[PDB]
């Protein structure tokens, strides 16, 4: 089995000037992510938002307004750093949701033990036609 | 806003040239207020119907 | 909300999921293929509708479907 | 007589047109000495127009209303009244030379693709090959025909790609 | 002089060089038989 | 949020994409939320008597301003010296100038010139007086209510029809060609020979009266004992006046074919005979299928047996009647292009056989209304061919079109769309290099070396109507021909005499530009109907998108994986077949125009000389023809022509707004409008107020329909005004 | 044409009070949220 | 025993929603494991993608 | 916030890290002086509701009728002014 880890909230941010591509009104009333990364010295990085930002020895604890500006700078750490990272959910109410590396290992590589959801037994050209399903608020691929 | 909205149809409104502009542009401002003043109704009607 | 879907197509390459940029696909146990892997969405509701899988995906024709439907903040991809 | 239409030998608006082109040109030339180059170069110009409207007036042309030419594109109606090389005799020129092209490049294709790179065959081109397929697409129609008749010129359709409907 | 010969064989070079032949050709043709409106044998 | 409640995926949508999407999405009934067979139907039934009643109110509406702004009184009494005037103008932003510009037809305030042709045709069916005008608005505003109230009825439960009711087919043909059609076209005979053929001969006959006034003297007898030639006795003569018995006649159903020389209309009385005769044979056509009276047609039995053997279409019709029958969208293809065809016929047919009494010397009615249609019939047609893309995206059952004519025709859809690509190729080609070829040798001072293929077989069909211009003497041009002396006491006369006049547009005479345009005409036609029928048949699948049939009949892209897949549905196809539809009818109505400019002024030779060259399209049409328009106002004043050069000006603006929509994508537009939202969420004294909808850029598709809108509307403001203004300024 | 007064009540009644009407109530009715 | 296609034959393709539907392709290796399509078909002809290698089943295989 | 040193987020104060600030906006009672609040309250009393702001603009589009009605002419305007002579047109119409 596998646990999350829990999101520390008091982890140090990185050296950062201010950028007007930060959290918005959509963070206090929706959603707004964060992301979590472990690194192994004081180095600058390119922030998803624009500008460039220092990221401290350590923890490094760093809030984006979508999930697609997390996992850009979790891939950019991935590869031009070689750091892992861990984003989460936070919603505006108090909980906060894991997120990307969700049962320990990366999505790209099998754990054995996931949900193979959404994977039809067919082919492309094995769909039914649109007539035989006509009047279902159901498109071909998912009967 | 209603002491604002007075001056660019007293100078520049078709009735500019003739005495009685101040009268006209009175009337006008009327309907401007009362037009904005339905502008508020509505957003106050659609943003704040129920709860937050 | 847009619908993903994988297919029995599928080679279990995993350059799908490594061309998601919301973390929507991963890699399952499978018996269909020779690499023993096939591709799943489990998290539909983080899909843009980039299309970047069907990009990667070198099956012909593709494993990886997207079909884009019902449009939400997420979908949207908006931050405000 | 075809079709309402008078000869440009008899009709007086062609003449009227030379005469018009013919007296423009001597306005041009009425500014130069008589031995200039631009007075040579007006002088070969007239004589281009005088013998060019001499010329459609010779070849037996239509002309309408005024003074133009008008050609006939139906075969028998150009036959019998002698305007075959308005439309007709340039059409089995023109398919003649489009077959040679199209039947030269066609052999250039099935030539080289079966080559060890086809692929470069055809931004690298043998040039001695399209020579000679150049020259021998000069025999395109029986070419053609023969390749038609043998049943090698088309394709069965089962061996052709189409999309799944 | 076989690599500048094949650079010649280029399909740039062969179509500007045959383009420009057929233009010539055309040209010189209406040069010496100019304003054929109809093909009269 | 619950806005779109017919689909509640939409409703989901927390941007302004949502309410966008459910304007545009609120008439297709069948994508919406729990929709089954009957319910569609019926809301077709409802929506149509809707439309039903839409249609009535706005006729009625023209009735009523004519009756009341307009000057019908005094446009009866003097047709070619009086303006007909649509409506009266109050416009508060007006100045005097404008005010005394506007006032023209004799009417006291400010008024619009009516170009729409309803003069001349309520004239024609006999309507004299403004009376007359207004009871049939008012009759017309009742029978809209009827049909309000019987749209309301039959959605109610105890009214609703069964869905097998909608499909009965026989049933629906039969009705509709036997009292639709039938009985429809005999009580306007009815009407023709009670009213509007006495009224032609000055003998009013209205209400209180044609109960005791005599059609023809000899009543009924001669109908009822077979003696129905004395119901062609005496025609009006050929020195007859419209709207006076001065030279009349008593025949109601004559024969004579031709016009009327006052007129130059067709006679009243062959119209009448027309009716009736069209009413007989929609009647018996009407008889035709089975419905519970044992006797008819099973038309599942007549497709079922056209099926020709050695399989030369495969199962020929198999199925056909339940393709149709099951399909709305084969049904909606098939009126389409049907009513389309009819629209251009009408179009072509009311220019060269004005029907109306004083048409044809109206110039800018005649020029509006084919316009007009000509414009509606393009639209039209590219309906039918996208909701045939419909059929195919939506209602095409393989299984059951399996080896009949649509199962073949979609086999070998390659050979189809490749032919019609290479007979566009051709007809692009050939016809382009013509017209530059022309170009160089008028600029080179060569007109003697321009290309001019005579027409000849348009020529000679125009010969074997009786043309006697090109001296073919084929058919009716020889009255020595069995069709010449068959009908020679017949229409020949009349029909020989207004075909060899230059007075009319009984077939005009045509030359090498009219065959250059004609050429034209048919590039434009073909590639619209390639890109038409290329999406249609590419709908279900191709091979960069196999499987587009499950992605519905519109949807932005694939993405950019395979190459680029840009413009790849069915609506796409028609989206940009739009276009070419706009460029095809722009040269049929530029060569319409141009030809009947030359002909109204008397000087055919403009266009005869200068349609073969484009520069003499450019400058001796459009370039010509614009003086009087781009002066409706300027510094010096303004006059009645300044409405037209508004309208021009404000169709080019909104061409280029469409440009906007066509050119810029949607991705610099959604960063700028964050960039918005980012500006306004943090504006002082603005954080008071927040969107309810999140601001997003517009979709893929929404844009170019947007864009595709803005085009065509640019494109029909345009030259309608250019049309009306270069006409109405100069006649 | 009689009754000059009609269209200087009905021009401004469908230009400014009926479109003025009509685009509140939709723009009312477009976020009703529960209708 | 070996199932499918010789290694190194010539095949056409029999499915229809294919890029080289009804072409020419060799066979470049068959798996006996139980794969769904274990047929590797190696085309001179590339698609929109670019790859020009592709699998396929059994059924939608036919030799020369 | 706990923005003591970098530490900007905090799920025990979730309300300052997300961003939700005044900028501007501060409490304060005094502003208004007396008896003119008083008077402002009355002049917009019963007007509060929403039916009866409504009928204000109800009464707002009556007066944009009643300038078509008599207001137009009484500023002159062109529309409803008199006029002088007409054009023929190019040919013999009217
Ligand atoms: C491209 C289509 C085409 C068209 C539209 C025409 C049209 C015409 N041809 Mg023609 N023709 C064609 C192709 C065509 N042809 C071809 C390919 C050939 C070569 C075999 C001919 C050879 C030909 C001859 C020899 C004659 C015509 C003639 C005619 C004219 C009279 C036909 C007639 O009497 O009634 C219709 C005939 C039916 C059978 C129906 C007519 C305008 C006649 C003519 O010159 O007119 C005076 C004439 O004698 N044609
Ligand atoms: C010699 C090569 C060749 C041949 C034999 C053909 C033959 C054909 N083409 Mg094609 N085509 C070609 C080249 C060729 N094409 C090229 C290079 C292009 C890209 C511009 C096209 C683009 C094209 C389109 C878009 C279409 C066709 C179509 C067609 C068919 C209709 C007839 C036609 O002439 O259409 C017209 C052909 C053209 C407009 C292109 C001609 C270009 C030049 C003149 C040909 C190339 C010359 C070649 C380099 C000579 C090499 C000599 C050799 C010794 C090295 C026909 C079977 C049509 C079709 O599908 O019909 C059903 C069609 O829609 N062609
Ligand atoms: C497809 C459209 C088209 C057609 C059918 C023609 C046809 C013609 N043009 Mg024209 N032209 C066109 C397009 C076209 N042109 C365009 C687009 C332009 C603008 C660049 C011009 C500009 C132009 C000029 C300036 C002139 C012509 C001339 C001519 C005539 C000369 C015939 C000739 O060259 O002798 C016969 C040619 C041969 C026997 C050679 C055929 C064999 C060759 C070697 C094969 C070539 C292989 C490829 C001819 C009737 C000339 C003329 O005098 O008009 C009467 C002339 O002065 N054209
Ligand atoms: C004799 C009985 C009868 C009659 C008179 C009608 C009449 C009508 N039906 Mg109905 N129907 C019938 C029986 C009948 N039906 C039966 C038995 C069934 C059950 C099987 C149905 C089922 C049915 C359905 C489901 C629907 C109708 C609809 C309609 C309306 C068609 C739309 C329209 O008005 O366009 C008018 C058509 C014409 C005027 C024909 C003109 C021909 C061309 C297009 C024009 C050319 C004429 C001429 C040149 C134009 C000159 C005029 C110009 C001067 C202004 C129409 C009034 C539709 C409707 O609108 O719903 C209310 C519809 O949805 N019917
Ligand atoms: C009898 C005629 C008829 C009927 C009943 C239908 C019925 C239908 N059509 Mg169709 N269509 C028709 C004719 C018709 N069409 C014609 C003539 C065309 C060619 C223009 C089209 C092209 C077309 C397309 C491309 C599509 C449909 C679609 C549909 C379906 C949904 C309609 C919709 O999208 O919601 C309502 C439609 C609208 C609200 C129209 C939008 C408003 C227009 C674009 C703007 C008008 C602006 C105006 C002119 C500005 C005035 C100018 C002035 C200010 C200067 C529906 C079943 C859609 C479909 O099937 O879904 C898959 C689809 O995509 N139609
Ligand atoms: C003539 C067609 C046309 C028009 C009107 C516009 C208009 C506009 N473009 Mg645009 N554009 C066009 C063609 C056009 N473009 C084309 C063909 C392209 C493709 C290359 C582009 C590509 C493009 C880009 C990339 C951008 C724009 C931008 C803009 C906006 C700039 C803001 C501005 O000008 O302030 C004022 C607005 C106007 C002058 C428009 C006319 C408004 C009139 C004059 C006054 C309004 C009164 C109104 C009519 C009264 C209401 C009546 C009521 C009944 C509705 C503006 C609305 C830029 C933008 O987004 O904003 C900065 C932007 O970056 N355009
Ligand atoms: C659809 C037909 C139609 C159209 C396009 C018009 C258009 C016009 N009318 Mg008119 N009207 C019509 C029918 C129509 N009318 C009918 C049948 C009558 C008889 C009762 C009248 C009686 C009438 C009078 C007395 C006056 C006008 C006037 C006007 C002009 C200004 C509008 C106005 O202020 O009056 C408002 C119009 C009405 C109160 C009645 C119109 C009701 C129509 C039938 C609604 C149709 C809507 C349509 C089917 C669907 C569109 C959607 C819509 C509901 C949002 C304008 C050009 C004025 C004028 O003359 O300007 C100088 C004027 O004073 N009309
Ligand atoms: C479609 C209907 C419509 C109608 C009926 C009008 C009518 C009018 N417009 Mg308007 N306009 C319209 C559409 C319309 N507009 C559109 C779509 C646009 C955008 C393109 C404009 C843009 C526009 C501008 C820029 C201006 C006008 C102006 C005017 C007024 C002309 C001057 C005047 O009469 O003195 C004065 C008018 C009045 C005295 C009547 C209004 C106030 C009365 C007394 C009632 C007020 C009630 C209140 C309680 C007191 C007039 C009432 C001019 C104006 O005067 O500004 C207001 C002017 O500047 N219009
Ligand atoms: C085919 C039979 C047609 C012959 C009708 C003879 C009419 C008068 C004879 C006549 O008009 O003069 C001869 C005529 C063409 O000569 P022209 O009239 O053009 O000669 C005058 C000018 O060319 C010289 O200035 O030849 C033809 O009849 C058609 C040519 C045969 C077409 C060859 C194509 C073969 C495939
Ligand atoms: C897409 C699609 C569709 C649609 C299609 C279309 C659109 C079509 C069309 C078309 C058209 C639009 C056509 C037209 C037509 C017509 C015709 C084809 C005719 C005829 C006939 C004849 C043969 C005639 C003759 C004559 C003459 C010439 C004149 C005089 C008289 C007589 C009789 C002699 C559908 C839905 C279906 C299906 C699906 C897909
Ligand atoms: S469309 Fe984009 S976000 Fe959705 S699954 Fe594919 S790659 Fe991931
Ligand atoms: S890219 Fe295609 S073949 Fe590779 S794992 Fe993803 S779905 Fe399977």
């Amino acid at each position: 089995a596998f646990t999350p880890p829990t999101l520390q909230s008091d982890t140090p941010s990185p050296i950062f000037g201010g950028s007007t591509g930060g959290l918005l009104s959509q963070a206090q009333v929706e959603e707004f992510h964060v992301i979590t990364w472990e690194s192994k010295k004081e180095q600058i990085f390119e922030m998803p938002t624009g500008g460039a930002a220092i990221m401290r020895q350590g923890p490094n604890l760093l809030k984006l307004a979508r999930k697609e500006q997390c996992l850009a700078l979790l891939t950019q750490l991935r590869t031009k750093f070689k750091i892992d990272g861990y984003i989460y959910r936070v919603f505006p109410n108090g909980e906060v949701q894991y997120l990307h590396p969700k049962d320990g290992v990366y999505p790209e590589k099998v754990n054995a033990g996931r949900s193979g959801d959404n994977t039809n037994m067919r082919r492309i050209g094995q769909n039914k036609e649109p007539v035989q399903i006509k009047f279902s608020g159901k498109i071909p691929a998912e009967f | 806003h209603g002491y604002l909205l007075v001056g660019p149809f007293i100078k520049l409104g078709p009735l500019r040239d003739v005495e009685n502009v101040a009268e006209i542009v009175g009337c006008i401002n009327g309907a401007a207020t009362v037009l904005i003043l339905t502008l508020c109704l509505a957003y106050g009607a659609v943003t704040f119907q129920g709860e937050g | 909300s847009h619908t993903v879907k994988i297919y029995d197509t599928c080679i279990g390459c995993t350059q799908c999921v490594r061309a998601c940029p919301t973390d929507v696909l991963e890699m399952v146990p499978w018996d269909g293929c020779k690499a023993n892997q096939i591709a799943s969405a489990p998290r539909t509701e983080d899909c843009v509708g980039c299309k970047r899988c069907e990009s990667a995906c070198p099956t012909d024709f593709l494993s990886v479907r997207v079909y884009l439907g019902s449009e939400t903040t997420r979908s949207m991809g908006l931050a405000y | 007589d075809v079709a309402g239409l008078t000869p440009c030998s008899e009709s007086k608006a062609f003449a009227k047109r030379k005469k018009n082109e013919v007296k423009a040109l001597n306005k041009r030339l009425k500014n130069y000495e008589a031995d200039s180059a631009p007075a040579l170069a007006l002088k070969a110009t007239i004589a281009r127009t005088e013998a060019r409207f001499d010329k459609y007036a010779k070849q037996g042309l239509l002309c309408g209303t005024d003074g133009l030419p008008h050609l006939i594109a139906d075969p028998g109606l150009a036959l019998r009244y002698g305007h075959a090389g308005d439309v007709f005799i340039p059409t089995i020129g023109f398919i003649y030379f489009a077959g040679w092209l199209g039947y030269a490049g066609s052999k250039y294709l099935q030539a080289v693709a079966a080559t060890a790179k086809p692929i470069e065959k055809e931004i690298i081109i043998d040039v001695p090959l399209a020579w000679k397929l150049l020259w021998e697409g000069f025999g395109w129609p029986l070419r053609a025909f023969a390749e038609y008749k043998n049943g090698s010129l088309m394709e069965d359709d089962a061996k052709i790609t189409v999309s799944p409907r | 002089m076989k690599d500048f010969t094949t650079y010649l064989s280029t399909a740039p070079v062969l179509t500007l060089l045959s383009v420009t032949v057929v233009a010539g050709l055309l040209i010189e043709i209406n040069r010496f038989f100019p304003d054929a409106l109809i093909a009269a044998f | 949020k619950l806005f779109p409640k017919f689909s509640q995926a939409l409703a989901q949508d927390p941007t302004t994409r949502r309410i966008w999407f459910g304007i545009a999405t609120a008439h297709d009934f069948e994508s919406h939320d729990g929709m089954t067979e009957e319910r569609l139907y019926q809301k077709i039934f409802a929506s149509h008597f809707g439309q039903l009643a839409i249609i009535f109110l706005w006729t009625s509406g023209n009735l009523f301003h004519v009756a009341w702004q307009g000057n019908f009184e005094q446009w009866v009494q003097d047709p070619l010296h009086i303006r007909p005037i649509a409506h009266a103008i109050w416009d508060p932003h007006f100045g005097q100038p404008a005010v005394e510009a506007f006032t023209r037809g004799g009417a006291s305030g400010p008024v619009n010139i009516s170009t729409s042709g309803v003069y001349q045709w309520w004239y024609t069916i006999g309507l004299r007086t403004n009376q007359e005008l207004y009871t049939g608005s008012i009759f017309l505003l009742v029978l809209a209510a009827l049909f309000l109230f019987a749209g309301w009825l039959h959605l109610q439960p105890a009214f609703q029809p069964a869905l097998s009711w909608f499909k009965n087919a026989e049933s629906r043909l039969n009705h509709h060609l036997a009292g639709l059609f039938g009985v429809s076209s005999l009580a306007w005979t009815g009407h023709l020979v009670h009213v509007a053929i006495p009224e032609s001969r000055g003998q009013h006959v209205g209400w209180d009266n044609f109960l005791t006034v005599l059609p023809h003297p000899a009543g009924l007898t001669p109908f009822f004992t077979g003696n129905w030639a004395a119901y062609a006795e005496n025609p009006d003569s050929a020195s007859h006046v419209f709207n006076t018995a001065q030279g009349s006649g008593t025949a109601i159903l004559t024969f004579l074919g031709g016009f009327h020389p006052q007129t130059q209309s067709l006679w009243l009385t062959d119209m009448a005979h027309h009716h009736l005769a069209i009413a007989v044979i929609f009647i018996l056509a009407g008889h035709m299928y089975r419905t519970i009276f044992g006797i008819g047609h099973s038309m599942r039995e007549i497709l079922e047996a056209q099926t020709p053997p050695s399989g030369s279409l495969g199962a020929g019709h198999k199925g056909l009647y339940d393709t149709v029958n099951n399909s709305l969208h084969f049904q909606l293809g098939l009126a389409l292009a049907s009513v389309g065809t009819i629209s251009s016929l009408v179009a072509q047919h009311m220019y060269s056989l004005p029907p109306y009494a004083f048409l044809a010397q109206d110039f800018t009615t005649q020029a509006a209304l084919y316009t007009h249609h000509q414009y509606i019939a393009g639209f039209i047609m590219c309906g039918a061919f996208a909701h045939g893309a419909i059929f195919f995206v939506r209602d095409y059952d393989p299984a059951q079109n399996r080896g009949n004519v649509l199962a073949r025709i979609l086999d070998h859809k390659e050979a189809l769309i490749s032919h019609l690509s290479w007979a566009s190729l051709f007809l692009g080609f050939h016809t382009l290099g013509l017209y530059v070829h022309n170009d160089v040798v008028q600029a080179f001072g060569t007109p003697e070396k321009q290309i001019l293929i005579e027409p000849v077989f348009a020529q000679w069909i125009q010969a074997a109507h009786g043309k006697t211009a090109y001296g073919f003497d084929f058919l009716l041009s020889s009255a020595t021909s069995a069709p010449s002396l068959a009908g020679q006491a017949l229409w020949l006369p009349g029909w020989l005499q207004g075909i060899n006049s230059d007075a009319n547009s009984l077939f005009l005479t045509i030359g090498p530009g009219d065959f250059l345009v004609h050429h034209a005409i048919a590039l434009g036609l073909h590639t619209t109907t390639l890109i038409l029928v290329k999406g249609a048949l590419d709908a279900r699948g191709s091979k960069l998108m196999p499987d587009k049939k499950d992605f519905g009949y519109s949807f932005p892209c694939d993405g950019p994986g395979r190459g680029g897949t840009c413009d790849i549905s069915a609506w796409d196809a028609f989206y940009l077949a739009v276009f070419w539809m706009l460029n095809t009818i722009g040269w049929v109505t530029f060569y319409w125009h141009w030809k009947h400019l030359g002909i109204w002024q008397g000087n055919v030779n403009q266009f005869n000389e200068s349609s073969t060259y484009l520069m003499g399209w450019l400058r001796d049409y459009l370039w010509l023809n614009s003086s009087q328009l781009i002066n409706g106002y300027n510094p010096f004043g303004m006059n009645s022509l300044s409405v037209w050069a508004w309208m021009f000006l404000f169709g080019h603006l909104i061409y280029a707004t469409g440009f906007m929509f066509l050119i810029s994508w949607r991705g610099y537009w959604q960063e700028l409008i964050e960039t918005l939202a980012w500006a306004h969420e943090r504006t002082p004294l603005a954080n008071l107020v927040r969107w309810r909808d999140k601001p997003v850029a517009l979709s893929i598709v929404q844009a170019r329909l947007v864009g595709l809108t803005h085009f065509s509307v640019g494109y029909v403001l345009t030259y309608a005004a250019f049309l009306i203004a270069s006409t109405s300024g100069k006649f | 044409m009689s009754a000059q007064f009609l269209p200087s009540i009905l021009v401004p009644l469908v230009g400014l009070v009926f479109p003025a009407v009509a685009m509140a109530s939709m723009f009312l009715y477009i976020e009703k949220e529960e209708i | 025993p070996d199932v499918g296609p010789k290694r190194g034959t010539q095949v056409r393709i029999l499915r229809p929603e294919s890029y080289w539907f009804r072409e020419t392709g060799k066979v470049v290796s068959v798996d006996q494991s139980g794969i769904r399509y274990p047929v590797v078909v190696r085309f001179e002809k590339v698609n929109y993608a670019g790859v020009s290698t592709n699998n396929y089943a059994l059924d939608e295989v036919v030799a020369a | 916030k706990y923005g003591e040193e970098s530490r900007y987020f905090d799920l025990k104060d979730l309300e300052n890290t997300v961003g939700s600030w005044d900028m501007y906006g501060q409490e304060d009672k005094s502003r208004y002086n007396g008896l003119q609040s008083e008077f402002f309250e009355r002049a917009a009393n019963g007007l509060s509701r929403r039916e009866y702001i409504l009928g204000l603009v109800a009464i707002g589009g009556a007066g944009i009728l009643a300038w078509g009605g008599k207001g137009a002419a009484d500023v002159r305007l062109p529309t409803v002014g008199p006029q002088q002579p007409a054009q023929v047109g190019p040919r013999g119409r009217l």
